[PDB]
């Protein structure tokens, strides 16, 4: 119930849940793990890097499949679409996170891979894991 | 800024809401003055409006060159009418004496209450 009242968040999850599925499948991940990561990086699709650059994983440039780069010291990649940004994430970090289905294990693998250095109340992993669980619920809305 | 006189009865501007958030984050530490850290208030829906009616949203993030992507530490909503501040992923209402003092000042200017924005607050998806 409560989850479904955040219209911005539900809109994002409804928009991209299906396109995330085959990428998650290829990485042996629950779709909510991948979609949850996008929700974290893009503020449920409301951040500028996502809106303007289609970079829903806030990938630093250079990244595979990028069509350009822009500073937001560090440049961020531009992509053709959400899907391409997800494929870029998979290209660079997929092998490192594959099969890490438990949300905490997933977040921990993200840190090990160097996606984020990851080092409020909760630490990096618990915070992301909570977003993944929220996304799972919002998929029902 | 946040002098009572500069707060319009129609509510905080985006800039003022960010200053409220910055006061809120001082109480939680969070490290706002370290290289690579930023607060971003350019969060918009498809029409250019704030994503959560009644609030301005802000992200708190960090770019490290040894990382491969931005790292985000919070997504916050600040009420234009009361300065009520929530982290809307963890669903925590931020607190602290300095923040509460600011909120009472904001409310004395707008004449609005937390109860007045109950519906909008429900729109954060953090309380029944």
């Amino acid at each position: 119930a409560r989850l479904c009242n955040n219209i911005s968040a539900v809109t994002f999850v409804s928009k991209y849940k299906a396109v995330c599925q085959p990428i998650a499948d290829q990485l042996d991940l629950p779709v909510e793990n991948l979609l949850g990561l996008a929700a974290q990086e893009s503020q449920y699709g409301t951040g500028r890097i996502a809106r303007e650059l289609n970079n829903y994983f806030s990938m630093h440039a250079p990244a595979p499949l990028q069509i350009g780069a822009e500073a937001p010291s560090i440049k961020v990649a531009k992509f053709d679409s959400f899907q391409k940004s997800a494929q870029s994430f998979a290209s660079s970090f997929g092998t490192a996170v594959r099969g890490q289905r438990d949300p905490m294990a997933f977040a921990q693998a993200l840190v090990r891979s160097g996606y984020n250095t990851g080092n409020g109340r909760d630490g990096f992993a618990r915070y992301l894991a909570d977003i993944i669980i929220a996304v799972r619920g919002r998929m029902a809305c | 800024s946040l002098q009572p006189a500069r707060i319009k009865d129609s509510g905080l501007t985006r800039e003022q809401a960010e200053q409220v958030l910055r006061v809120a984050l001082k109480h939680q530490d969070y490290q706002l003055q370290r290289p690579g850290v930023f607060i971003d208030g350019d969060l918009q829906d498809e029409n250019g409006k704030p994503p959560h009616p009644g609030y301005y949203d802000f992200s708190l993030g960090y770019n490290d060159p040894k990382a491969g992507a931005t790292e985000y530490w919070g997504l916050f909503s600040v009420s234009l009418n009361t300065g009520d501040t929530w982290e809307i992923n963890s669903c925590k209402r931020l607190d602290g004496a300095e923040l509460r003092a600011l909120q009472r000042r904001v409310m004395a200017r707008t004449g609005k209450s937390l109860a007045d924005e109950k519906s909008q607050r429900e729109g954060l998806g953090c309380e029944d």
